């Protein structure tokens, strides 16, 4: 065994992990009290990399789920599935953070950390070998994007040696909360850059874009963005949670996505996008979407940069010499977007058992220099304020210097441009 | 007799190694129980086929073999599985988490941790041995604890053994099937740690395996199993001559007489034929000329090159099944005539040739059909330095970006262990170069 | 969308046919250390052969023969016709040759004697040529030392081989020439030649009682257009072509271009092709490969046709270009690689 | 064309057929090479739990 210990903080984080589990949950078996009730075997292969089993073969995920406020694991405890979360789990505070980077990293986040940490050190000692840790979270807000990386670090000082991968939701103003968000994003690029092996971004303005233009829904919610969360979380996971040779675990996809330490955030994408449901998509039809920006989920164009390394997950029953046909036409006819100096760097997996409701799909998972493009819109939007120091009075009042908002402009400037020298 | 200790290491090693035990006791008549009926002397004897197995007081016929993977889930297969029995516990180790294809995770990290473990239950077995020949080591290329832990392996045992001979099965690694993109930089750091401490090596290029089970079997997208297979065929073909009676590489030593008159070039090309679908109508069965001619082929070599670009400094044929030296003379005869076989000057134009009057035994339920005839040529061609270029060119690429370079630091590995390893393969492709051209 | 590279910059046929693919709009070029690439315009020296056909799903072709230098280097010439039983010592269309070594270095040097000795005392006719493949430095001469004198004097290998003192002059100008074929060999072997050739003509008299002035003796046509006085005065630029070359020979000898030298021609290019077939062909490899040959051919008197030499990497007429190179794009690589007459090649069948 | 060392037994035969003439690390040295590189993991650690106390 091989345990995954998943952690989820702040509002944005906590409803996506809640979704995360509840689909995963359908495709182990798992109903919402904990009871598997699957028609295969391929379903408990890898049950436990997520979910430790209790008594009456009860299994419960292995989730810790954290807030500064109650009011959204409340909802997570009455929604769908909230009975099957350990109750010993859940850690929350009161005050809540304000959308406050400083408040979730520096004084309310520094009050609650301990208590968490306990938590997950209750859950790894159950662990028969803990391969890391995944987190939920947003950058935009104060207690994912400020308390989610102040655990990074601090899980990071206690499992120097563990793989620490993250889904993290970056700010847009199209889907925006409050003005402070380029701060709080800011600040928290650059924990990731230090503290985490892999991070997916997932951009609130690319699933925006895909809800209205492609989905063709008018008016996008939060939890019309979190279906395509939860459904990208699913793929990149499916190699994970079900046998296979190829970046079955963490630090094995680490190695083969990520070739400098500091290029580790990936642009995840899936396929099928459809809003005529009935038709069946074939190996040619997933994997050209697959590749199309229009479904990916980091708001980048890949035709603008070049991909590092690229990992690919098809689901369902096909035609596994069809797919690495087609995978090796969308290679072949596109090289000048894949870099010469990473012999081989497309990986193909295959899953037999499909999503929820659909034959088959494929999920893309890409590290692509286009990603600067993403830091460059934050980096901007960060610059347009700090220049004429707005809002700083929110963090300089719980301690902060506006040196530490000038050294994470230059820390992430400073990505853009290691991300600039790999694509020439 | 002379016993022969099987070591199988990393994913690779433990299945085409599961492979070739359940081939050996289909070989020799061995029951998954291990039970040999065709074996009068209960619980003991020193019949050919005793260098890989050896026998308890109840007449069980126990593999001479060592499984040794990092992570539990492959050699749990063999725990398990058809041939369970055949194997005690002692025999089969692993460990908690794997080397993630990182060699220096493989030979430093875990395999500092584990490299006593392994040499204890390697001592268990050559204690039951009264006169050890050497060691069998099947392993990749690519992967962290193939390459990593097994070039460990290797040099320990030279110092534990530095009388014994050691001979390898690698896996060379090929992207149709391979599941990372840095197992250029592990097949390359374990071939520079591995020379010195290894005498006679049979690289298999899956890319080779692949392509035969596509063309041959007729298998759209192979599988392990059907590469494995394959594999075992050939691998008991070259380790035949060890297991039956006969005078042709009848020990290890002799391995490397016959084909490596230069140390650092021991990497015999090999090449089987014929390979036959299991689902065919009804093959025509092909002569010994015939199977023979098709040794110069390169569509039915382990490892895709020229050898007709090359220069041979041995040769050797290892038929099995209906053949008579009358008709391997006649065919070897007639293809002088028609191929281009340039020995090296200070190499004598010579073949060695052995007969197994035994035909191929094939899996019930295989790929492989059964076939009266088989060959296996054993040729050391310069041709074979074609994969040494294109594995090191790969290498170049990213090593000029430092590319993945942080995850081997991280595991204490130094960077110049790179150039070092890269400088010796470039050393290497030299010999290559001065020997045939 | 097919893609090819570039290695060879210095190629104009190839220069020629990478602006052709282009134009199909069904071709991208990619850079020269691209390894996905369905087509390979490969370098003259060290192609690295074993690095293709190992791209998972990429049919690959290179535009050269690997082993075909045994064909188009000088002396390997000489070693492989004098070796190989196909075209056995007593082959009566290459003139008699030996190699020889320089002696600050098997060798021929007493082989040639023997037979050089035979001439003089026979009262034949005894000038020979030496020549190597290091050369722009070639010297013509009756006395046995001033040939091995001259090839010690330099470190590369050097052919001595009979020089044809009763060449085929044409009227008016008493003027020597050679005969330049192109012969395409595509992935299957088939032979293909051109069916345009150009002969390469010398502009100065040919004058037997003086070999120091090389320019009536060397039909180069860079010799030509730079020690020759008369350059472009019969044909434009010492270069005539088979038309008028053939209606040459029936006003003047009553025979035609075909009976009388191209049978000779076509025999001795399948010679060649078909001896080192085995060696070379691709039939059965993991990559393919055709190439570009120019043969070189002399025709003595009796209207006897020698061959000279063969060229792996040669150049064009200027006007033959567009046509040529067409044909290439045409059996070589779209016949491999397919597009969304009168042929203008010769197919040489034969037996594989 | 010469046939050399024919050997025969009852499960097959052996031969050679000539065409034509002619013309480490101590147990020590081991033991410091892994240690060295648990030494540089070991440091670089530090290195780490350093940078993250400050
Ligand atoms: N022919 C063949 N190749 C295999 C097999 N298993 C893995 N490989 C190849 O081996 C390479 C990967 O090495 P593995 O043996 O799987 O890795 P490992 O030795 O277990 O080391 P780690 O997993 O990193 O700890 C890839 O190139 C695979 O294609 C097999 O069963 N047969
Ligand atoms: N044996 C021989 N008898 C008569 N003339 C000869 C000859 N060998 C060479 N020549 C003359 O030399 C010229 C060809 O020289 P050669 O081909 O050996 O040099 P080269 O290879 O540098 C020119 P190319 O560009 O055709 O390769 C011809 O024009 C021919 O007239
Ligand atoms: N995709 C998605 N984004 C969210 C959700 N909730 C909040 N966000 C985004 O997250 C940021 C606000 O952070 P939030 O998680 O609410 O603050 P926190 O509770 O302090 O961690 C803004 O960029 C929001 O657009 C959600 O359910 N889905
Ligand atoms: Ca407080
Ligand atoms: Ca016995
Ligand atoms: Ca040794
Ligand atoms: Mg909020
Ligand atoms: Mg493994
Ligand atoms: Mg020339």
């Amino acid at each position: 065994m091989r345990e995954i210990v998943h952690i989820q903080a702040g509002q944005c984080g906590n409803q996506i992990g809640a979704k995360f589990w509840e689909v995963i949950s359908d495709e182990h078996g798992i109903d919402p009290t904990g009871s598997y009730h699957g028609d295969s075997d391929l379903q408990l292969e890898r049950i436990n990399v997520y979910y430790n089993e209790a008594t009456g073969n009860k299994y419960v995920p292995r989730a810790i789920l954290v807030d500064l406020e109650p009011g959204t694991m409340d909802s997570v405890r009455s929604g769908p599935f909230g009975q099957i979360f350990r109750p010993d789990n859940f850690v929350f505070g009161q005050s809540g953070a304000g959308n406050n980077w400083a408040k979730g990293h520096y004084t309310e986040g520094a009050e609650l950390v301990d208590s968490v940490l306990d938590v997950v050190r209750k859950e790894s000692e159950s662990c028969d070998c803990l391969q890391g840790f995944q987190l939920t979270h947003s950058l935009g807000g104060g207690t994912g994007s400020g308390m989610g990386t102040l655990l990074i670090s601090k899980i990071r000082e206690e499992y120097p040696d563990r793989i620490m991968n993250t889904f993290s939701v970056m700010p847009s103003p199209k889907v925006s909360d409050t003005v402070v968000e380029p701060y709080n994003a800011t600040l928290s690029v650059h924990q990731l850059v230090e503290n985490t092996d892999e991070t997916y971004c997932i951009d609130n303005e690319a699933l925006y874009d895909i809800c209205f233009r492609t989905l063709k829904l008018t008016t996008p919610t939060y939890g019309d963005l979190n279906h395509l969360v939860s459904a990208t979380m699913s793929g990149v996971t499916t190699c994970l949670r079900f046998p296979g040779q190829l970046n079955a675990d963490l630090r094995k996809l680490a190695v083969n996505m990520v070739p400098f330490p500091r290029l580790h955030f990936f642009m995840p994408g899936f396929a099928p996008l459809t809003s005529q449901q009935y038709r069946a998509l074939t190996v040619p039809e997933l994997t050209q979407q697959m590749f199309d920006s229009k479904n990916m989920m980091a708001a980048c164009d890949p035709r603008h940069g070049r991909y590092l390394t690229v990992a690919a997950i098809f689901r369902g029953r096909m035609s596994m010499k069809e797919v690495d046909e087609q995978m090796l036409n969308v290679q072949n006819k596109n090289s000048s977007y894949f870099v010469e100096w990473i012999p081989n760097n497309v990986k193909t997996a295959v899953c037999d058992i499909p999503p929820r409701g659909l034959k088959m799909s494929a999920t893309f998972i890409g590290n692509s220099t286009a990603i600067q493009e993403l830091f460059k819109r934050i980096s901007e939007q960060f610059t347009a304020m700090f220049r004429r120091k707005a809002f700083l009075h929110w963090y300089t009042g719980e301690g902060m210097d506006e040196m530490e908002f000038t050294e994470a402009e230059s820390n992430m400037n400073d990505l853009v441009s290691e991300y600039q020298q790999y694509q020439d | 007799m002379r016993e022969c200790i099987s070591i199988h290491v990393g994913q690779a090693g433990v299945q085409i190694g599961n492979a070739c035990w359940e081939l050996y006791c289909l070989e020799h008549g061995i029951q998954p129980d291990g039970q040999m009926p065709s074996d009068k002397t209960i619980g003991g004897g020193d019949d050919s086929f005793n260098t890989f197995f050896s026998e308890t007081g109840a007449g069980k016929h126990v593999p001479r073999a060592v499984f040794v993977d990092l992570e539990p889930t492959v050699i749990d297969e063999v725990r398990t599985g058809t041939y369970r029995q055949l194997f005690h516990p002692e025999q089969l180790i692993t460990g908690k988490e794997d080397a993630a294809n990182n060699y220096a995770r493989g030979h430093y990290t875990i395999g500092k941790e584990i490299i006593d473990l392994v040499l204890d239950r390697i001592r268990k077995l050559a204690d039951q041995c009264t006169g050890l020949q050497g060691f069998l080591v099947f392993h990749s290329f690519g992967g962290g604890t193939g390459s990593g832990f097994t070039s460990l392996l290797m040099e320990r045992l030279s110092v534990d053994y530095g009388k014994k001979s050691k001979l390898e099965f690698s896996i060379y690694p090929a992207p149709q099937v391979s599941t990372a993109v840095v197992e250029p930089y592990n097949s390359i750091l374990t071939t520079h740690t591995t020379l010195e401490h290894s005498d006679c090596a049979f690289m298999v290029d899956n890319e080779a395996i692949y392509d035969i089970c596509r063309r041959n079997l007729d298998i759209e997208r192979p599988t392990y199993t059907n590469l494995n297979r394959l594999i075992s065929q050939i691998v008991s073909s070259i380790t035949a001559s060890l297991r039956f009676d006969g005078a042709l590489n009848v020990d290890l030593t002799e391995f490397q007489t016959n084909l490596v008159p230069y140390p650092r070039i021991h990497f015999p090309l090999a090449t089987y034929a014929p390979v036959i679908s299991a689902e065919k109508a009804y093959h025509e069965q092909l002569s010994v000329a015939e199977i023979t001619n098709a040794c110069f082929e390169p569509a039915n070599q382990m490892v895709k090159c020229d050898p007709r670009h090359g220069k041979y400094m041995a040769c050797c044929l290892l038929y099995r099944g209906d053949v008579v030296p009358k008709d391997v003379n006649a065919a070897i005869a007639t293809i002088k005539t028609k191929r281009s076989i340039q020995f090296v000057d200070w190499c004598p134009t010579g073949f060695k040739v052995g007969i197994n009057y035994q035909p191929p035994t094939v899996v019930p339920g295989g790929d492989l059909a059964k076939v009266q005839r088989a060959v296996c040529m054993l040729s050391n061609t310069t041709a074979i330095a074609e994969a040494w270029a294109r594995l090191d060119h790969k290498f170049d690429l990213m090593y000029a970006k430092r590319a993945f370079v942080h995850w081997y630091v991280g595991e204490g590995m130094e960077e110049g262990e790179f150039s070092e390893a890269r400088e010796d393969m470039a050393a290497l492709e030299k010999d290559y170069e001065e020997v045939g051209v | 969308m097919y893609t090819f590279v570039v290695r060879d910059e210095n190629s104009s046929v190839y220069a020629e046919v990478s602006r052709l693919l282009l134009a199909t709009g069904q071709w991208k070029r990619l850079r020269k250390d691209n390894p996905r690439f369905n087509l390979m315009l490969g370098e003259r020296n060290r192609l690295p052969f074993g690095r293709l056909g190992h791209e998972p799903g990429l049919v690959q072709l290179v535009n050269y023969y690997r082993g075909a230098d045994k064909l188009c280097r000088k002396a390997s010439l000489v070693k492989l016709i004098k070796t190989s039983p196909e075209l056995s010592e007593s082959c009566t269309w290459f003139p008699e040759s030996y190699v020889i070594y320089p002696t600050n270095l098997t060798d021929e040097r007493e082989v040639f004697l023997a037979a050089y000795n035979r001439r003089r005392e026979g009262r034949e006719g005894n000038v020979w040529i030496a020549k190597s493949s290091a050369g722009a430095g070639i010297l013509i001469s009756s006395e046995a030392s001033e040939l091995l004198d001259f090839i010690d004097e330099q470190g590369q290998v050097h052919v001595i081989q009979k020089y044809l003192e009763k060449p085929l002059l044409l009227e008016p100008g008493h003027r020597k020439f050679d005969i330049r074929s192109w012969v395409l060999v595509d992935h299957l072997y088939n032979i293909y030649l051109y069916r345009e050739g150009v002969l390469r003509t010398s502009s100065e008299p040919y004058n037997s009682a003086n070999f120091q002035d090389k320019t009536c003796h060397l039909t180069n046509h860079c010799i030509q257009k730079e020690y020759s006085k008369n350059y472009g005065r019969y044909e434009e630029g010492n270069e005539m072509f088979f038309e008028e070359f053939n209606q040459y020979l029936m006003d003047a000898l009553n025979t035609t271009l075909e009976n009388s030298i191209l049978l000779q021609i076509k025999h001795i290019i399948r010679s060649c092709l078909m001896c080192i077939e085995p060696a070379i062909s691709t039939k059965h490899l993991h990559y393919q490969s055709f190439q570009l040959f120019g043969f070189d051919f002399m025709v003595d008197e009796e209207l006897k046709v020698w061959l000279i030499e063969v060229n792996g990497a040669p150049a064009c007429a200027q006007k033959l270009y567009a046509e040529l190179c067409q044909g290439i794009v045409d059996v070589a690589i779209s016949s491999v690689f397919p597009l969304a007459p009168t042929s203008i090649f010769i197919k040489l069948h034969h037996h594989h | 064309m010469e046939v050399i060392e024919l050997n025969k037994c009852t499960s097959g035969q052996s031969f050679e057929v000539i065409l034509k003439p002619p013309s480490d690390p101590s147990l020590e040295e081991i033991q410091k090479k892994l240690e060295a590189a648990e030494e540089r993991r070991k440091y670089q650690e530090a290195e780490l739990l350093k940078h993250l106390a400050e």
